[PDB]
């Protein structure tokens, strides 16, 4: 842990970008897998943020491991397997929290893993395990964004104002598909700080051609009497029909509703969760504290903000919204309710 | 008293129309019981909410040889309810933007006052009208307004939720202020307010000063059974009530009471 947490927040680990946790390790990584090693190291300094580009990594790196592993004798594999993953998920905990993407991805695989039986060889098991995961990710994954992007585009109209906020891989593509369909409209991109990755879709839909807006959150409720819709995308649907997605999403989606404008939500079949939440305070993750630091004027206000041990800097990630708030969500399956998760996890 | 012919010409409302016949008949102590007399008489014609309040309004104003300054007082405040409807458009139509939606529910000299003032500030706004099932005034209302160069539009009373979305704010008229802020007005007001509410519409109200009636309906039974009489008008709380325009300026719902306070009716 990495500076004083919050009396609200204490029950979770707070890590930081600076300290990094290949000091204590071999060069060349004994206990951990290298492959492993350097997804770790890539997912504490930021290089992969993305929630499906972590778990294709976190996939890809899998993929790697399987390939270079051998089952020793005296044990079989489909167990041997199963327990020597188990350390390297811990790691990959300890270097930043896993997602639930991750968690469903690494289940699915200990599940396919599991259905080995000792009666088939090395080989053929680690190729049907590949097959498998390649398979699993072009389902789930590829092939999970063609059937949203051809069922967002009928509740796209002509002079619609979409509203989109933060960076998400299936709301750029909806937009850049539909976009070139023949419909024609202007989107609104909203960001936060520190991360500031809404940027990301404002270039990636100034490059496709769509007339683009770009403004802060605090803002939000200036620009939506003139939105027509608000598509966002979320991390993970919860059981309880709740959206668990960016910290600036519930907020979001209430001013919306005050301003009686109609929310959506794409996610993928995979993202559905079996547990549930109530609020941001059960579940969430403090990045490091230092990214609230900004310059602004001639000189930074939290430089030394360490010295106060009474001040505290909060950096939440993740946010949970209340299925009071939602009103369609979109899936390979078809249009459902904000209410019908457990139906689909069924 | 004579017929109802004061009302020769139309314009003028019912208030101001009983207000003069009072006013008059006052020139012809014990005046309270010949007024009060007269007042329950006018009222036979009209259940209205606008006569009876005008007549308390009169009656307080009369609260008997010294009947010069009783007289004058009377011809001033008659000019100034003359002036009201003038003050009120003049004062409302800053609030109705280039472009935007406006609801109305009946037919209303005080609304379509504030519209034409609105158009006559080169405005450009449409207008949607309830059909008021009840008397088809909703299409008199619609077709005095299409003379005026607005796109007016005509929907069905019951069609009123569903062109709510559309609308971006609500204007009525009052036919009379109760004591908290609600308004009494045709029946299909209530409804419309309370749908309005629902989605953060404003709903804006227009009406003089000599409808501030001295009630206080806890609920749509509380009402006077006179005033209703398949009932004719309904009441409207102040908690679906954005603003009020009347003569004496912009007020809220939370004001009405403090004016009947300070005069002591």
């Amino acid at each position: 842990d990495y500076g004083s947490k919050v009396s609200l927040f204490s029950h979770l680990p707070q890590y930081s970008r600076q300290n990094s946790l290949t000091q204590f390790m071999s060069i060349p990584s004994s206990v951990i897998h290298p492959a492993m090693v350097r997804l770790g190291l890539q997912y504490s300094q930021g290089l992969v943020s993305g929630s499906n580009a972590r778990c294709i990594a976190l996939l890809r790196a899998l993929q790697q491991v399987i390939q270079d592993y051998t089952t020793p004798p005296n044990e079989e594999l489909s167990r041997d397997l199963v327990n020597k993953l188990k350390p390297y998920m811990s790691f990959l905990t300890q270097c930043r929290p896993l997602s639930a993407s991750m968690h469903n991805a690494i289940k699915f695989l200990n599940k396919e893993i599991t259905s080995v039986g000792s009666s088939k060889r090395e080989e053929e098991a680690k190729s049907e395990l590949r097959a498998a995961i390649d398979r699993y990710v072009q389902e789930k994954i590829v092939l999970a964004a063609q059937a949203i992007s051809r069922f967002a585009y009928q509740k796209i109209s002509n002079g619609d104002v979409i509203l989109v906020y933060g960076c998400s891989s299936l709301v750029s593509r909806i937009l850049q598909e539909a976009w070139t369909e023949g419909r024609r409209f202007r989107v609104v991109v909203v960001d936060s700080r520190p991360w500031l990755e809404g940027r990301h879709t404002l270039r990636s839909l100034v490059h496709a051609g769509v007339p683009a807006s770009y403004l802060l959150i605090p803002a939000a409720s200036y620009v939506l009497p003139e939105v027509s819709k608000v598509l966002l995308g979320a991390h993970a649907l919860l059981a309880n029909g709740s959206v668990m997605s960016r910290v600036g999403t519930a907020q979001l989606a209430l001013v919306a509703r005050a301003h009686n404008v109609p929310v959506l939500v794409c996610c993928e079949t995979y993202k559905f969760c079996e547990r549930v939440q109530t609020d941001a305070f059960v579940s969430n993750e403090l990045d490091d504290p230092d990214d609230l630091q900004c310059k602004r004027g001639e000189h930074v206000a939290l430089a030394n903000w360490q010295n106060h041990a009474s001040l505290r800097l909060l950096n939440l990630v993740y946010d949970v919204t209340p299925p009071e708030l939602v009103d369609l969500v979109i899936t390979e399956l078809g249009m459902i309710p904000c209410s019908s998760v457990p139906v689909v996890l069924r | 008293y004579f017929k109802s012919q004061m009302k020769e010409d139309p314009d003028m409302a019912s208030a101001v129309a009983a207000i003069r016949t009072l006013l008059e008949f006052l020139k012809r102590q014990g005046l309270r019981a010949n007024l009060t007399s007269a007042i329950e008489t006018l009222c036979g014609v009209d259940s209205s909410v606008a006569v009876s309040s005008g007549g308390e309004l009169f009656l307080r104003f009369i609260s008997s040889k010294c009947k010069k300054i009783m007289i004058e007082r009377g011809e001033l405040f008659l000019r100034r309810i003359s002036l009201s409807r003038n003050k009120i458009a003049d004062l409302c139509h800053t609030f109705i933007k280039d472009g935007a939606t406006i609801l109305t529910h009946a037919y209303s000299r005080v609304v379509l006052r504030v519209l034409e003032a609105a158009v006559a500030a080169k405005k450009r706004f449409s207008v949607y009208v309830t059909e008021s099932q009840p008397d088809l005034s909703g299409k008199k209302m619609a077709k005095a307004l299409c003379h005026l160069n607005v796109p007016v539009t005509v929907v069905l009373d019951a069609a009123v939720g569903y062109i709510m979305e559309k609308a971006d704010l609500v204007i009525v008229g009052a036919e009379g202020v109760v004591e908290n802020g609600g308004i009494i007005n045709k029946i299909g007001t209530n409804q419309m307010a309370v749908c309005a509410k629902a989605q953060n519409k404003p709903f804006y109200v227009v009406a003089e000063s000599f409808k501030f009636v001295r009630l206080f309906p806890l609920n749509q039974q509380d009402v006077p059974d006179k005033f209703k009489y398949h009932p004719w008008v309904d009441y409207t709380a102040p908690s679906l009530i954005t603003l009020l325009f009347t003569d004496l300026g912009v007020l809220t719902p939370s004001a009405v009471s403090d004016e009947l306070i300070k005069l002591y009716l």
